[PDB]
């Protein structure tokens, strides 16, 4: 519920906005040159193409080898005594702005901020309930009991159509979510997607649940950079997830999160079943999804800004209650509706299937 | 934004507002509202429906096996037999006019349901459906924009007509402006009209008063404005509310005697209007599609309600009014935007047909108005 | 030395975020502007540390089996033997006081005092030490009430304060030191102009332009940014891989 | 003007094309076509805009 813009509709069609955003030549090292230290060169080798050297000493490259097979030999070796270090982008990023400072000009290119900032338009989409009960029951709780009848069922029945939707927004989430423990956040030994807890790769070697549940919590923030870098709004903030996931995540770092420790506490006092457990490692807050279907956790992103969601939920109209009765037999006829609407960035609601940068889910095996 | 108020005013004044249904928005999108149904005649109720399934079609061969008290239906009107074997003293083989014949020489009777409490209550009977259907839709506001208040050495000149030249270059901005929006309409209205066609289009070929055709007074185009405004009445509800048409096409062809150029202009006629024509309605002047045409349709309401139109307007504004000061040349912009449309389920069975188009997509409303026809016209040149 | 930056947007952008929710639309706008361009020069500021480090994990940095500057979870060696995940991350932790310490033996000033890197790396040292990096939990807590993405998340081993490079490109990172006199900090930012509005519009559709400027010039020890490149002493960097 | 299906005109004898497109959009082969956008075309583009008529 609230994990999501909101920006509320009153009026259908009706739109949410969100924060899109806005959406080198180094010298080859070679045979006989001496490196200048700091100083960063392209270097092809016959196995696994090129990579950037930067000189931490002033040494000759062999200058015999000629020979490439030879020349790699050379400046593996001096790779190796520490000589030359190896990175790839992280040079490159480098020596970009070495680049860009020198040939620097004030002139009047001012840069955009990098955010696009856009809305959807949305219809506001509704969802029902009915109570379907009798003039016998609505008598006797009242008067035998001593319960407010039809006051009650509304109650549960006005509960389920609002965790009835939350439900619908949570599986549009997992609809648009990208498919996590993939690409960026890959073990390059996984399976590419789903966390399995009998497998001591996805574990890394992890002792017994201890240590292998904390590993889940490590994909859990491979998963939130993965977002942060994408959206470039900065890491997951909350968890949706299993029964499973959540029960593994709620034995670490002790009081994360409810356990129903409330409601045991108290003997049966509030059941709350509409809320998030809590917070992961004080860093996550974290929503156990009483639906979930097999077992799996998606983690999401969430700025203090409606519209820095990157997902709406937009209420339009909510819990509006219905009256009426069958009078072939006067059975009453009670009733609630809801009006809200759904929306996701766009990415460029039922094409950003295994799309949306603020989201990424995972399966979960072995718990 | 009062600002806006003003401009907007100043600048739909001059738009033909009253040929098409005017709805406002203050969304990125305006919602609107339009009625759409199947048809024309008596009632549109299930119990009467089914007695008329329970009576007969009447057919050629059964027509005159009725007699006095029968009921029969037919093209879904109810008529009761009066005297025996209704049409067996009519010479017409065809039944529509043999049945308008028998109607005139009281053979049969045009059928009211109207009826008692006992028929209603005893029968537990149903209730009329719905002539009409309430529609809604969305469509964008889109939006044109001016760069046309040039000022640069044209400031000095501004400044030397100072007098008036602040809000006069406005009001002349607003001018070009409302010339586009209303040119907009038209263009969208002329789309979609439904072609008028009788016998294969206005008596088998689109009128053509040609010089190798019939350059008479320009009555024969009269008659068929007439006609047109016939269609509307037939098929529509209410009647045809306004007429446009091109200067060759009527607001001067028509001025032989068919045509008023505006004797008055505060009563039953708009400030924009060009006058009205000798069959009535306030005659619009086009003056810039080259085919020369002439359009008839209904704009309506329910009481304040105007939810009835071929096209429907609907104005965004929180017409706004810029100014650049570029270089020397502190330049004015305006920028106004709208919504645009036609009611979408006019060419929809359903909802899963008009919710995947928009009634502002002029290429499937095309000639689906169901409000407006349109004559095409060919004139001697 | 300045850097500056365009709000870009359109009239409808605005008018349509008062007129569907009362959003004061440029005010907004103006608020992600003015952090976008402190972000930027964050990034700056970075990306010259980045540059001017000595490559780390070297020389005197260098365990006889490692692979020169780069820290490999995946290699035995580079964690020390570690087992688990937890082990392997402390191991990473130790690398970085190794850069720490020669930092304090090359500037004859001091130990590393901070830690720049990317948001994986932030999590690994994130994920030892029990809480000294904070989650700013409070904000969690109350679902993102800020995301305050502007901090250093706390202070690593009691010994540097750790801050989270947003706009890492490969994945590293870099121990730098820093004294209590301005004077001995490596590198330098002088601000003379800062956060100065910039206003405006483009003719062809008249569409807003709002934006930030900012002046405040650059420096470094010198160590004689030709002068700097793979030289300063108070810098060291690593490539991280296998997280 | 857009063209309404495919090859307009293909059916009309019309020699004369400005009588011939009189004719073409009467029938619907042509529709009169409007360059009314959405605002995100006109400002993401960085377009043009109309010069004075007059």
């Amino acid at each position: 519920f609230d994990i999501c813009g909101v920006q509320p509709m009153n009026s259908p069609t009706g739109q949410v906005f969100a924060l899109r955003a806005v959406y080198k030549k180094f010298p080859a090292l070679a045979a006989s040159t001496q490196t200048t230290v700091g100083d960063i060169y392209t270097h092809f080798f016959q196995e696994t193409g090129t990579v950037y050297l930067q000189a931490s000493v002033q040494v000759t490259i062999d200058a015999g080898a000629t020979d490439a097979a030879k020349l790699d030999a050379e400046i593996k070796k001096q790779m190796e005594a520490g000589a030359l270090v190896e990175i790839a982008e992280g040079m490159a990023t480098s020596i970009a702005e070495l680049q860009e400072g020198f040939n620097g000009s004030t002139d009047n290119p001012w840069n955009e901020m990098g955010f696009r900032i856009d809305k959807q338009v949305i219809e506001a989409k509704s969802r029902q309930l009915k109570a379907a009960y009798s003039i016998e029951l609505a008598q006797d709780l009242r008067a035998v009991h001593g319960m407010d009848a039809d006051a009650e069922l509304s109650g549960i029945l006005a509960t389920e159509i609002m965790l009835e939707i939350n439900r619908e927004v949570v599986d549009w989430i997992n609809y648009s979510a990208q498919v996590g423990k993939s690409g960026m956040t890959l073990t390059p030994g996984s399976k590419a997607g789903v966390f399995d807890f009998q497998d001591p790769i996805d574990i890394r070697g992890a002792r017994w649940a201890g240590e292998s549940f904390k590993a889940l919590l490590f994909q859990i923030d491979k998963e939130a950079v993965e977002i942060a870098r994408q959206t470039g709004r900065g890491e997951g903030n909350f968890i949706i997830a299993s029964r499973n996931v959540v029960n593994v995540l709620a034995s670490v770092d002790t009081g994360i999160s409810y356990a129903a420790q409330g409601l045991a506490t108290g003997f049966s006092t509030d059941t709350t079943k509409s809320v998030f457990a809590g917070v992961l490692g004080g860093k996550y807050r974290v929503y156990i999804d009483q639906y979930a279907k097999q077992d799996y956790f998606t983690v999401g992103y969430k700025g203090p800004n409606e519209m820095d969601a990157g997902i709406y939920y937009a209420p339009y109209v909510a819990l509006t209650p219905l009256r009426g009765s069958d009078p072939k037999n006067f059975q009453p006829v009670m009733g609630f509706k809801t009006r809200y609407g759904i929306g996701i960035n766009p990415f460029a609601i039922l094409n950003s299937l295994g799309k949306n940068a603020y989201f990424r889910r995972v399966y979960v095996k072995g718990i | 934004r009062p600002n806006l108020v003003a401009l907007t005013r100043a600048t739909t004044k001059l738009i033909y507002s009253d040929i098409v249904a005017t709805q406002r928005t203050n969304q990125p999108v305006a919602a609107f509202y339009g009625i759409k149904y199947l048809n024309g005649a008596t009632y549109a109720g299930e119990a009467g429906y089914v007695d008329r399934e329970q009576i007969t079609e009447l057919t050629e061969e059964s027509k005159l096996t009725l007699n006095k008290g029968d009921l029969f239906k037919y093209n879904n009107i109810v008529y009761k037999v009066l005297e025996d074997t209704p049409f067996a003293t009519i010479e017409e083989s065809d039944l529509e006019l043999a049945l308008q014949i028998a109607i005139v020489l009281l053979k049969v009777r045009l059928f009211s349901d109207a009826a008692s409490t006992s028929k209603f209550e005893s029968s537990d009977s149903e209730i009329a459906d719905a002539r009409f259907q309430i529609n809604k839709w969305q469509t964008a506001v889109k939006s044109r924009k001016l760069k046309t208040g040039i000022t640069v050495e044209l400031a000095q000149d501004l400044e030397a007509n100072g007098f008036d030249a602040p809000n006069f270059l406005e009001d002349l901005l607003a001018t070009e402006m409302a010339d586009e929006i209303n040119k907009d309409i038209l263009q969208s209205l002329i789309t979609v009209s439904k072609r008028y066609k009788v016998t294969g289009i206005t008596d088998s070929g689109f009128i053509d008063l040609s010089y190798a055709s019939a350059p008479e007074a320009g009555r024969s185009l009269y008659r068929m404005v007439c006609e047109m405004v016939s269609h509307i009445q037939k098929e529509s509800t209410y009647t045809a509310t306004f007429c446009v048409a091109s200067a060759r096409a009527a607001a001067i062809l028509a001025a032989s005697g068919w045509l008023k150029h505006k004797p008055e202009d505060d009563k039953y006629l708009s400030q924009n209007a060009y006058g009205f024509l000798a069959n009535g309605l306030p005659l619009y002047c086009d003056t810039n599609s080259p085919l020369d045409y002439v359009i008839v349709g209904v704009v309506e309401n329910i009481g304040e309600k105007e939810i009835v139109g071929s096209i429907f307007y609907a104005p965004y504004t929180e017409f706004k009014v810029v100014v650049d000061p570029e270089s020397l040349q502190p330049s004015i912009g305006l920028l106004v935007r709208y919504a645009l449309s036609a009611n979408p389920y006019t060419v929809a069975k359903d909802e899963k047909e008009a919710r995947i188009i928009d009634g502002g997509d002029m290429d499937k409303m095309a000639g689906r108005s169901d409000l407006s026809v349109l004559l095409g016209v060919k004139l001697p040149k």
